[PDB]
Order: C-alpha cells, then sequence, then structure tokens
C-alpha cells in the first residue's frame, strides 16, 4: 500500500532504534503469512473440596 | 483496463482506448470475506491488526473462486496466493473426578 | 480533490479544475465508531477524556475497512494506523467457602 510504501520510503538507515520501536507499533512486529477465518469459543471449569 | 491500483481514477485518468473490460464473466467482489488478508498480530501484544498492504491491486485475468455456501464467484487478488473456502469444525471435552 | 482537512469548505473553498472524486465506491463514513480514537485519559484521574488530535483527515486513496457486523464499509482515517472489528467475549466466576 501507499501508506506503508512511504514509510518505508521516509526511513533512516543509521539504526534508528527510536523511531523503529514507533514504527515497530504502528504495523506490528510480523504479519501473517497464511490465516484461518472463523471463530472458536471455549469453556473452562474447575472445582476443589 | 478496469485495474484499480492507484486510486479511483488515478491509473485510469487518461482514457484514450476504448474501455475494455479485463473479465467478461460477473463475479462479484470479495465483500468482508478474506479479501483483507493483513494481519499484524504482535507476539508480546494482543489479537492481529489490520493489513499492512494494499490488497485490491490484481495483476491480469481474474482468477475464479467458484466456492462458497452459496451460488457466487468471488475474486481472489495478485497479493493473496490462496483462498480456501473449507468449512472445517471440531470440538472437544473433557472431565475428571478425584 | 475531497480531502476535507481543516473546515467544512477551507481547503475546498477554491475548486480551479473539476470536482474529482478520491474514491468512487461507495463508502459510509465512520457514524460514532472508532473515529473519535483519541484520548486523554489520566492515570492519577479517571475515565479517556476527548481526543487530542485531528482524526477526520485522509491522505490518498480509502482505506477499505470492509468488516463488522453488518454488510457496510467503513473509513479509516490516516491518523488511525488500524482499526480491528473483532468482536470478541469472555467472562470470569469464582467461588469459595470457609
Amino acid at each position: 500500500t501507499t501508506t506503508f510504501v512511504d514509510d518505508i520510503k521516509a526511513l533512516p538507515t543509521t539504526y534508528e532504534k527510536g523511531e523503529y520501536f514507533a514504527f515497530l507499533e504502528t504495523y506490528g512486529t510480523h504479519y501473517s503469512s497464511s490465516g484461518s477465518l472463523g471463530g472458536l469459543y471455549e469453556l473452562i471449569y474447575v472445582l476443589d473440596k | 483496463n478496469g485495474d484499480n491500483d492507484c486510486g479511483d481514477f488515478s491509473d485510469e485518468d487518461d482514457c484514450e482506448s476504448e474501455p475494455r473490460p479485463p473479465c467478461r464473466d460477473r463475479v462479484v467482489e470479495e465483500s468482508e470475506l478474506a479479501r483483507t488478508a493483513g494481519y499484524g498480530i504482535n507476539i508480546l501484544g494482543m489479537d492481529p491488526l489490520s493489513t499492512p498492504f494494499d490488497n485490491e491491486f490484481y495483476n491480469g485475468l481474474c482468477n475464479r473462486d467458484r466456492d462458497g455456501n452459496t451460488l457466487t464467484y468471488y475474486r481472489r487478488p495478485w497479493n493473496v496466493a490462496s483462498l480456501i473456502y473449507e468449512t472445517k469444525g471440531e470440538k472437544n471435552f473433557r472431565t475428571e473426578h478425584y
């Protein structure tokens, strides 16, 4: 996308940990190569006497 | 040629030739489905994020996606390599007593 | 070019060229949803406050947000990097006796 490319174009090259940590939160740390659309539910119960 | 990549009419700003359609068959666009295939999940954070890349641009002839619950034709973008519609379903239960 | 930034018609006051639309598809504006994503929460105070920044301006081609309960298309502003519509839900309960 034009937004992400502009971010990579307007990006430092001298190991700017400050902006990279900021850029890291913007688009996450790692993307999904394969996903699974849908939904799940769970239930958990415990008992002690 | 009806290829929306830059804008609504950014690439199609200058249309000297006839508006030749790239695909003749009626194929409905991917509505609310896996079209938004980009996800930015944080291993230290929480649930996946939005799409970090453009997922609408397509290269050439529409790749048919004739599958789904109903009888309708979807499109698969050039960025997405595969789009399966398997309706898998499973469940598990356990119990114990001491 | 249909890019409202300052006021109602402050930027679009002078229109010499034709009013070229930035996006052709029907995408409903983000009404009462996360559009107001700015919050001024006080760690020593109380619940978050109003938005401290402009969240209506957008840069270029509309980034589709084709998700939600019903079939409707929302917009994601250039200030908001992501907008997820996950309808997560959970609950917990506990009990004890002495």
